[PDB]
């Protein structure tokens, strides 16, 4: 199962259904779910954040460090804070 | 006129207090007291440099307090002793290292393995087993009697010269 | 082993997941199973470069050093004559503040 | 009193820290009344066979921002007897942050705690930027969740 987030600007991101659960936000919600308050850029690293939280938790493995570049820091922070996650 | 502060550590009885009092006093203590821990200085011309050792010998039940901790801090340099007749002192040697380690904030913190009592004939720890010791520990293993004068001078000596490759 | 993509065609994006030794047209039937096309009628990329369905991921580019969950590659997708690949771009961040040096 | 602390064993544990994170590790030992007394740090990739005992708490952190970090796969760590000689292994890695508290990390290491509130972020996110990692505060919340 997949789940579709549509960003504000009209951007569709398909992601699978557990790695959206990974939000908060959405988790409450829930195949689509469109966001006036998340620009593309923004929730594509948001999708990236998806795949690396179901990827890693419980690793056997090392875990890398999740890189944020200072220019989507602070809209990647609200976005975070908006999904729960 | 340098300092060197030097702390000698080791098990009840393994010749701590000997080893210093022959150090300074040049005299052999047949028997002082367990409890009695003391500071020692002296003048001493070492490789032609005129130091003031500040030697600490430590005596009495553990205390792993921050007052004890902090007081073994200030030591620059730290001979370890165990008795060559007594494979206690020698298991014990491990520990005392560890400790030193804690409160140095290190792992390379200069010090010298000193096997005392090496006139006694009841060997119970063997030679190789205290050099095997302390090339894993990187440290110099230096075979001693208090009573017989034998390596004194160089224990303490060596352990001066480990703090100043160490203070460079 | 496992190299993570974004399959990226105008304003759409999928995040998937496949195994390095995986073929190219194995993952047009992931494709298949999401956007309801079947793999005759699918073009992947990698960057400009139109991919064998015979070829693997690995064979392609796509490693895991190179396709990591948190940075995926990026994979074009062109659907059926083929249409030419176009990928629309997202948005931008602002400029960044001073207090951000 | 604290339910986080050691047990006073005196029985030793030959224990092996490795640093498996990009972080420098501060290792934090929890002693017998529960207060924190940080260890030697480790480097990133750097391991070190060190001395403990049994029933000794143990939970590490960035050396310099105090970041929580994982060791096993948990927050705590307590070695036991070792079996026939052979060393505990304490795998210290980093968790996987949620984006959220990632996020406060970055901002945290780019922008002065001086000039946390002139970001164009809601009042709320200033409180938490303030926020900064706290061992005696992430020891109360795992002495509730127990
Ligand atoms: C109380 C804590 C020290 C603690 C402990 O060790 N931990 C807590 C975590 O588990 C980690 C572990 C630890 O730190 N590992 C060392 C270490 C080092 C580097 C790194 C880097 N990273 N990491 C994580 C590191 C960890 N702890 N918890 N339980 C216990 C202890 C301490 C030991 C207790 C059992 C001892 C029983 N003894 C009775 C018989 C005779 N014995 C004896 N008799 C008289 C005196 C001494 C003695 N020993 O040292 C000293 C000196 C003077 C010399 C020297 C410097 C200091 S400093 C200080 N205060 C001293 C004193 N008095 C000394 N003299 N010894 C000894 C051999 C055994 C059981
Ligand atoms: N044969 C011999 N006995 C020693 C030597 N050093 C110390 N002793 C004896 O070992 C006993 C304990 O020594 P002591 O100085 O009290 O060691 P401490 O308890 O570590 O300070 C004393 O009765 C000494 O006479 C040595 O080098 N050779
Ligand atoms: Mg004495």
């Amino acid at each position: 199962m997949y789940v579709k987030l549509i960003s504000s600007d009209g951007h569709e991101f398909i992601v699978k259904r557990e790695h959206a659960l990974t939000s908060g936000t959405i988790k409450a919600m829930l195949n689509e779910v469109n966001f006036r308050e998340i620009p593309s850029h923004v929730l594509s690293k948001v999708c990236m954040y998806f795949t690396y939280k179901v990827r890693y938790t419980n690793s056997s493995t090392e875990i890398p460090e999740f890189p944020i570049a200072p220019e989507i820091a602070l809209e990647l922070l609200m976005a975070a804070n908006f999904l729960d996650c | 006129m340098t300092e060197y502060k030097l702390v000698v550590v080791g098990a009840d009885g393994v010749g701590k207090s000997a080893l210093t009092i022959q150090l300074i006093q040049n005299h052999f203590v047949d028997e002082y007291d367990p409890t009695i821990e003391d500071s020692y200085r002296k003048q001493v011309v070492i490789d032609g440099e005129t130091c003031l050792l500040d030697i600490l010998d430590t005596a009495g039940q553990e205390e792993y307090s921050a007052m004890r901790d902090q007081y073994m801090r200030t030591g620059e340099g730290f001979l370890c002793v165990f008795a060559i007749n007594n494979t206690k002192s020698f298991e014990d040697i491990h520990h005392y290292r560890e400790q030193i380690k804690r409160v140095k904030d290190s792992e390379d913190v200069p010090m010298v393995l000193v096997g005392n009592k090496s006139d006694l004939p009841s060997r119970t720890v063997d030679t190789k087993q205290a050099q095997d010791l302390a090339r894993s520990y990187g440290i110099p293993f230096i075979e001693t009697s208090a009573k017989t004068r034998q390596g004194v001078d160089d224990a303490f000596y060596t352990l001066v010269r480990e703090i100043r490759k160490h203070k460079e | 082993m496992d190299v993570f993509l974004m399959i990226r065609r105008h304003k759409t994006t999928i995040f998937t997941d496949a195994k390095e030794s995986s073929t190219v047209f194995e993952l047009k039937r992931i494709v298949e199973g999401i956007l309801k096309r079947p793999p005759d009628e699918q073009r992947l990329y990698k960057d400009d470069q139109l991919l064998d369905d015979g070829k693997t991921l690995g064979e392609c580019g796509f490693t895991s050093q190179t396709a990591r969950p948190q940075a995926p590659a990026t994979v074009g997708l062109a659907f059926r004559t083929f249409e030419a690949l176009c990928i629309e771009p997202f948005s931008s961040p602002p400029e960044l503040p001073d207090v951000m040096k | 009193r604290p339910v986080l602390r050691s047990v006073n064993s005196r029985e030793p544990s030959q224990v092996i820290f490795c640093n498996r994170s990009p972080r420098v590790v501060l290792p934090v030992w929890l002693n017998f009344d529960g207060e924190p007394q940080p260890y030697p740090t480790l480097p990133p990739g750097t391991g070190r066979r060190i001395h403990s005992y049994r029933g000794h708490l143990w939970l590490f952190r960035d050396a310099g921002t105090h970041d929580g970090l994982l060791v096993n796969q948990t927050e705590l760590f307590v070695p036991s007897l070792n079996v026939d000689g052979q060393p505990i292994f304490a795998n210290i890695t980093l968790p996987v942050y949620t984006l959220k508290e990632r996020c406060l990390q970055v901002v945290r290491s780019l922008v002065k705690p001086e000039n946390y509130r002139r970001l164009d972020i809601v009042r709320s996110l200033y409180e938490d930027l303030e926020d900064h990692p706290n061992v005696q505060k992430d020891l109360e919340r795992l002495t509730q969740e127990r």
